[PDB]
């Protein structure tokens, strides 16, 4: 059972294999998996229910396998369309910004997002 | 920088991708003022 | 809390501190290593997530 | 004569071989304890695995030991 | 004569030392199996073939060692 | 003559080396016990007999080394 929920949408909140990018690297959850808490990093997420796979671009969040086999994924913005150039333009601007200013951390997040997007 | 502030910034960045909706834009644009208060006086309103 | 669609009952709930995570037997029901500061991260994350729900 | 001395010595050398198996047995049991403590519930799957792993680790020790006996006797 | 016959019995003994490594090795593969399957209890069907393979290969190094021991023992 | 008595003593000394691996082994099983009990807070009742079992088997390997040492020593 997968519970994948966002503030403004609710997705999978059964599912067979879920592939997650986590503080602990990358984690895949299949059936019984020991109950965990993981911070989800800004991510490309794949959720597979049977052979069907849906691919989500995710702003990071939290993942918590519950001991009752409920994979609580909470994230702010997760689909395929979310990945679907402008971000590269933005990163250039944001990089210039790092020179003066928290904004540095923002731009760092942007490098991660651009790379993560580029990965798709 | 709180962890969820970090995640927040990532979420805002993520709608920059080409495909967009108003509710998303609203989720990426809001304003407020956090105002301090004393044990009385209110240090000057500073935009959130 | 909007109790019924014609009523509202003012409601409160307790946000759980990082201490709570620490001294709860949540090691016995979940698994983290120690490298992550899951109390300091989960506290922050649910500080907002709980507040957002309350706001809604 | 020299050969009879050499037999007794040779047997002794073979006894050294057992040390590796001993470490091996321990490694399997350590993993068992870690696994059991990790899941609270892996135990029924893991218990035959542990027995198999023990047996194979032990087997290497046994080979060393029989070579010792063979050299000892003849 | 005595020197050569003795040498076979000594040399056989020396060969036996190599086996310790394989003994430790087998256990290391099994340890990973137990821990791995514990961490994801459903990985087993993929992993168990891999485990037996790793066992066999580690064991094989031990076998080559043991062969040289027996060759000196009985030749 | 002298050589045969000498050889018995030498072979005994060499056999004593075998025990060391068992020594380290016993510790490893107990290390896992400690880590397990600290990990679970509550595993102890199942795991304690497991720890004893693992101890015994590891110990037995050293025992074999020891009896061979005596066997060569005494003849």
């Amino acid at each position: 059972k997968l519970q994948f929920a966002l503030p403004h949408e609710t997705l999978y909140s059964e599912v067979t294999q879920v592939n997650l990018p986590a503080k602990s690297g990358r984690i895949g959850v299949l059936a019984n998996h020991v109950p965990t808490v993981e911070q989800l990093l800004p991510g490309v997420v794949e959720v597979m229910e049977g052979s069907n796979s849906k691919k989500f671009f995710i702003s990071g969040g939290f993942a918590t396998v519950q001991p009752d086999s409920q994979l609580c994924v909470t994230a702010i913005e997760a689909p395929l369309e979310s990945f679907s150039e402008n971000i590269k333009n933005l990163l250039a601007e944001a990089k210039k910004n790092v020179s003066s200013s928290r904004e540095a951390a923002e731009a760092a997040i942007q490098v991660e997002v651009l790379e993560n997007l580029q990965s798709v | 920088i709180s962890y969820a502030a970090y995640l927040n910034v990532a979420a805002q960045a993520i709608r920059s991708t080409e495909l967009q909706t108003a509710s998303v834009l609203n989720r990426s644009q809001t304003d407020a003022f956090y105002t301090q208060y004393k044990n009385a006086s209110e240090p000057t309103p500073i935009t959130k | 809390d909007p109790v019924s669609s014609l009523s509202f009952e003012p409601s409160e709930k307790p946000i759980f501190n990082a201490k709570t995570i620490e001294q709860s037997p949540s090691f016995g029901k979940f698994e983290i290593d120690t490298d992550a500061n899951v109390p300091r991260d989960l506290f922050e994350y649910t500080l907002a997530n709980q507040m957002l729900t309350a706001m809604a | 004569q020299l050969v009879l001395a050499a037999k007794y010595i040779g047997a002794g050398i073979s006894t050294i071989g057992l040390l590796g198996a001993g470490i091996g047995i321990a490694i399997v049991f350590a993993a068992l304890i870690n696994g059991v403590s990790r899941n609270p519930s892996i135990k029924d799957t893991v218990f035959p695995m542990a027995i198999l792993g023990f047996a194979l680790s032990e087997a290497t020790g046994l080979f060393c030991l029989m070579v010792s006996f063979l050299l000892l006797f003849g």
